[PDB]
């Protein structure tokens, strides 16, 4: 027996990029063209790339190629699978099989397969925020608390740009969900709580999302 | 380039009988054919590694052919083994390509599903979402449409199916699919219906509930 | 300027593994020997890989050594680092740094560095699903729910194994969440169930978290 | 190899003259480089060789040293300077690096004003909240947020992030958000924000009552 291991798969966004490979054990790669494959969810099999015997000739199937670039490693026994800009229709097990034979020729079929390794591309591209008020409670503190969006970045004004004194927009923090969420904050005056409005300018390009919220008290 | 056009999509057979499947090039190729079984969610294994030339290893009731064009492949009395996918593969080079794989099943008549819906227990909906799951309990063939209904709303995108492979004791197809909705929005309708349609039933069968009753 | 670009960033879970990858452009980089460098959580860097021209050696800082693997590919100017077993400690920014001067010698810096991608360990492990009933409505269909958890298996039985008849628990699903998702069913007379008080016993075996749920009519 | 750089943070003022120190756990020759990094931004290089200035490098960034001991001098602080600075051995086919030095803007000790701002009942309706503490302009960098909901340390379910200094009056700010499901906030009442900073003789905690 001989043993082809597949890594790196995962989830993946539409538009977003991602990189597979495959170790082997109990042989060498040194000897072998080193072959792609998908089963997409409708269940066929597609070529997707290979890789001669000496890194001499890459080659793809018509979906992927320009897209992926496929590329070697001849001593520590690794192929790996470049996957920039992936398409929801690149949702597959994708598996790593050698061409091979016991005695070897200029053509032969695929001898050793391994277990393949799940990709998903869910189709969301990008995500417009959420926008929350952050209600003023001297000195008075208030802002807007944008959230679940991807990618970066999001910019926001006070005021379409006339408050910008005491203003402090936070960096991004990365959430558990793969989301991003900042909050911009600006202190001012207790007295003008009752008279002066206060809103916050929310754009994020990526999404085409524009958001006015009035921030006033409870 | 070479495209292939294997027949049947799908095989409906038994134990014990002899079967035979066929790849077409799109145009000819030098018998450069090779043939692999795949079970579900495993690794393909390659049985044939040039048209009528079985791999060493492979059981011997595994058989096909080649005329430059037009291919076979064939199993000489199937096992309870052998009701997995067969692809053809043309291979070149520095490239491939694989026929549409035929999937060979375990065949009986016609059977249309037994359809029942479930609300989400109260003890998710506390946390915060629901999940609403429709399921075709057995029939037969494999194909099937479930569509969801949210107060007569046709849904689009908010729902995952999974179908299991055939029953062991009467060899049917079941299907379950799960349609999810914050706890927020769950709340804003009354009506949660799967709508099913299959090759045994004259007319779509529709599964409903009312929230809350 | 000299041109570097990362790609294969984002959320990875702690046993996990992943592949980084950079690619280049206005240089070729076989004339270089070529790194990996992260940012741990104190804003201090830490070197991670170097591979030598033609891949002569390869080094690895003691964290890494044995977990990881660094690979290149100069035909089409990639350099790659794989990440089995990744662990909380190696969340960071990732960067490709080029060994280099305007004059090359037998031992310099880091002159040409990525603009970096982010990578991020979550302690998420084995996360435990959460198990819910779905109640019974001649023939009644009733079952079991499970949400939320990683990585597979999810294991179902009822009454533990005193029925059989009728069981079928589906494939799971990978949710958007990254987390997956099954069901449980079983159908029975429905003149029991008014008798007969249908269970099932779990276990996410990962994890070991082992849970049982009473399924009776609501 | 190992590598120590002290200070940690240096504070200084526009146009000061300031050094930096690398010490080297045994003898590593002149193999030795400086960085200057940004937040957000890879590493640029410096300095190599222990003295070699880079093509293009200003002449106010100097090195020395050799063996055990390195220094950093930067002589006439320029805004820009005002960075984190990284000390690096590098050998034919590897390197190391120090713990690094962050160099800010002195100015004087400022505790920061503290604010918690409970979750919107929009955010709220959807079935999350986001309890926001804000600590504003404070000074130096190091602050401690601890949450805490009926009294309980919470842990693992809040992310914090920190401005640059500002350009105006040099101190920080930070924003912490303690996010929960509607199905767990609702289980506990109070929700409080403990701080921590140079500035503060004792702990502050602002909290609100849900509802
Ligand atoms: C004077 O004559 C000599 C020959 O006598 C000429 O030299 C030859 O020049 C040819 C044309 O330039 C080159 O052919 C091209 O090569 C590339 C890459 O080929 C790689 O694979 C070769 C085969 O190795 C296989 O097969 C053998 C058995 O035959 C096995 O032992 C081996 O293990 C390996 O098996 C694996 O791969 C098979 C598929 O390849 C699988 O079927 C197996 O199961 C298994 O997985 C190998 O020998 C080559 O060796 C290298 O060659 C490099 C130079 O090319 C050299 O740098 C290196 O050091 C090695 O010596 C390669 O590793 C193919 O991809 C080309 O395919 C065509 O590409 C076209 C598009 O570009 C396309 O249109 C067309 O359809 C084809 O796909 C092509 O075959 C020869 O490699 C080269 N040979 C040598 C020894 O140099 C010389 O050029 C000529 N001069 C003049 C002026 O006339
Ligand atoms: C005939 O056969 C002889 C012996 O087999 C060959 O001599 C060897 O040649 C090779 C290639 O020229 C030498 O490797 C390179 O040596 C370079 C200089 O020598 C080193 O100097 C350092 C000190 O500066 C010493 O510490 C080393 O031990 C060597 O003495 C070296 O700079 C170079 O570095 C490589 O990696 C760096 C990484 O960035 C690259 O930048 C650089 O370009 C290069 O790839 C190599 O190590 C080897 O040292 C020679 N051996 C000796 C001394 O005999 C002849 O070259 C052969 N001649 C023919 C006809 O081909
Ligand atoms: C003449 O032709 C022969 C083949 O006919 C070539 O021999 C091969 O040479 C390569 C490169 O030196 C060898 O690859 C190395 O293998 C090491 C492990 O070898 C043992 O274990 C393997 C299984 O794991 C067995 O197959 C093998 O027989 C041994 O028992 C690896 O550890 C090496 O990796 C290290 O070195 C490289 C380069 O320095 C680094 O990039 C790696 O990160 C790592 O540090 C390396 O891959 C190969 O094993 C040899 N084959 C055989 C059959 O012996 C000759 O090299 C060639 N002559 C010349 C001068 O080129």
């Amino acid at each position: 027996e001989v043993q082809l291991v597949e890594s790196g798969g995962g989830l993946v966004k539409a538009g977003g990029s991602l990189i597979l490979s495959c170790g082997v054990s109990n042989f060498r790669i040194s000897a072998h063209t080193m072959n792609w494959v998908r089963r997409v969810p409708g269940g066929g099999l597609e070529w997707v790339a290979s890789i001669s015997t000496s890194s001499t000739y890459r080659d793809y199937a018509d979906a992927v190629k320009g897209r992926f670039t496929v590329s070697r490693d001849d001593l520590e026994d690794f192929v790996y699978l470049q996957m920039h800009k992936m398409r929801v229709e690149d949702t597959a097990i994708y598996y790593c099989a050698r061409k091979g034979s016991d005695r070897l020729s200029d053509n032969d079929p695929f001898d050793a397969w391994g277990p393949g390794t799940v990709v998903t591309v869910s189709p969301a591209s990008t995500k417009g925020p959420s926008v929350f008020p952050l209600a003023p409670s001297g000195t008075a503190a208030l802002g807007c608390l944008v959230k679940d969006y991807f990618p970066e970045p999001v910019t926001v004004s006070w005021n379409s740009g006339a408050l910008t004194s005491g203003v402090h927009t936070f960096p991004a923090v990365l959430q558990s969900s793969g989301l991003y969420s900042l909050s911009s904050v600006v202190t001012v005056p207790s007295s003008s709580l009752g008279t002066q409005t206060y809103i916050c300018n929310v754009n994020h390009k990526p999404s085409n999302t524009k958001v006015d919220k009035k921030v006033e008290p409870k | 380039d070479v495209v292939m056009t294997q027949s049947p999509s799908t095989l409906s057979a038994s134990v014990g009988d002899t079967i035979t499947i066929t790849c077409r090039a799109s145009q000819s190729i030098e018998t450069w054919l090779a043939w692999y079984q795949q079970k579900p969610g495993k690794a393909p294994k390659l049985l044939i590694y040039k048209a009528s030339t079985l791999k060493t290893g492979v059981p011997s009731r595994f058989s096909g052919s080649g005329s430059g064009t037009e291919f076979t492949l064939t199993i000489s009395g199937l096992q309870f083994d052998d009701f997995a996918t067969y692809h053809c593969q043309h291979y070149a080079g520095y490239s491939a390509t694989f026929g549409q794989g035929t999937r060979v099943e375990i065949k009986r008549t016609v059977a249309a599903p037994s359809v029942f819906i479930f609300p989400p227990s109260d003890e998710q909906l506390k946390s915060g979402t629901a999940s609403v799951v429709c399921l075709l309990n057995n029939f037969y063939p494999r194909e099937a449409k479930v569509q969801w209904k949210v107060d007569n709303a046709l849904q689009s995108g908010n729902s995952q199916e999974s179908v299991t492979e055939q029953d062991s004791k009467d060899s049917t197809y079941s299907l379950s699919s799960t349609l999810t909705l914050s706890k927020a929005d769950y709340e804003k309708h009354k009506v949660y219906a799967c709508e099913v349609t299959h090759q045994g039933l004259s007319s779509p069968v529709t599964k409903s509930f009312n929230r809350g009753e």
